[PDB]
């Protein structure tokens, strides 16, 4: 299916990107991930319809503390600010 | 420096093919690069697996990242010579690096 | 070693899934792992393109080697709860390896 | 088009080759090879048709030693030693 859907993106731009934002039919992202030293990023994008399911839920289990959210309206990650997992 | 493609031209000379490929002197094949990082976005085209496979990596480091490869390609022609020296035009299948993603 | 398929089940309590996905338990997923040596033999189903830059990579190390990366997948099928409580049934693409090669 | 050849196999045999042997529908090959450290190492397979005419020229600009060789009879590599290129001076 088409692209539909518009994102911000910031760390995961493609490489033709035009004024920070990508297109997708999947979904928006934002991401705030914490490295091994206490240090956080913060990161956005588009994701792909397929596989979406998997990487928004995302695993409780992973080693390094992250979340991400997805969003399914034009540019909504855009000021999206997950928090780490409490 | 996530999964991208990058700059491969191919010079036959350079390879040392000058003596049985006669055209074309050489063409850009690219390559493909980088890191397949969680989440996987959208331009890396992933399969389900490597999705899957990400996010098992995330949980223990054991199981390895998916990979940047191609994942289109394109043909180019190239004329060559044959075990008695005759010019045979011939299509190359799967050539040059179209687009790369994490597989 | 070169290039080949790995054991790897997929168990959704493990990696934390069990609470959306009601079946199955999990999967035998596999992943591709290895060394793409010089030359790619039969069994790696390389491309022209992964030949082409096997070579390159032996005359110039500054360009990397091929990598082992799934070439033939299969699909499962998973009941998993959607975001109303309702139980429903998905084909998922693209979730085994079911052969491994150089690309 | 079919697998029609077989082929000896060492040190490049497929996962499910039996007492030494696999198939393809490309050539047999033999390889001799010296590694970083002087180490020379012979092995042999099976090659697919595509992409062959590459693989068994192969490059004479290799930074390492090796020598290459293909055949297109059953098991045509069985005893193929070759010889590896002069050491450059």
């Amino acid at each position: 299916t088409l692209p539909f859907l518009k994102c911000y993106c910031s760390g995961h731009c493609p490489d033709d990107a035009i004024n920070n934002t990508c297109i997708t039919n999947g979904h928006c992202f934002a991401i705030i991930e914490e490295d091994d030293q206490g240090e956080t990023t913060l990161a956005s994008g588009c994701m792909k319809y397929e596989g979406s399911d998997f990487q928004c839920k995302d695993s409780p289990k992973a080693q390094l503390r992250r979340t991400i959210e997805c969003c399914r309206t034009n540019l909504c990650n855009q000021y999206l600010q997950p928090t780490l997992p409490p | 420096s996530s999964c991208k493609r990058h700059p491969l031209y191919v010079d036959f000379s350079d390879v040392g093919w000058n003596d049985w490929i006669v055209a074309p002197p050489g063409y850009h094949a690219f390559y493909c690069h980088g890191e397949c990082p969680f989440p996987l976005a959208d331009h890396l085209n992933s399969t389900n697996h490597a999705i899957v496979q990400t996010l098992v990596n995330s949980v223990n480091s054991k199981i390895p990242k998916a990979c940047c490869v191609p994942t289109e390609l394109s043909a180019i022609s190239m004329l060559y010579l044959d075990e008695n020296e005759k010019v045979v035009l011939k299509n190359y299948q799967d050539m040059v690096v179209e687009g790369c993603g994490c597989r």
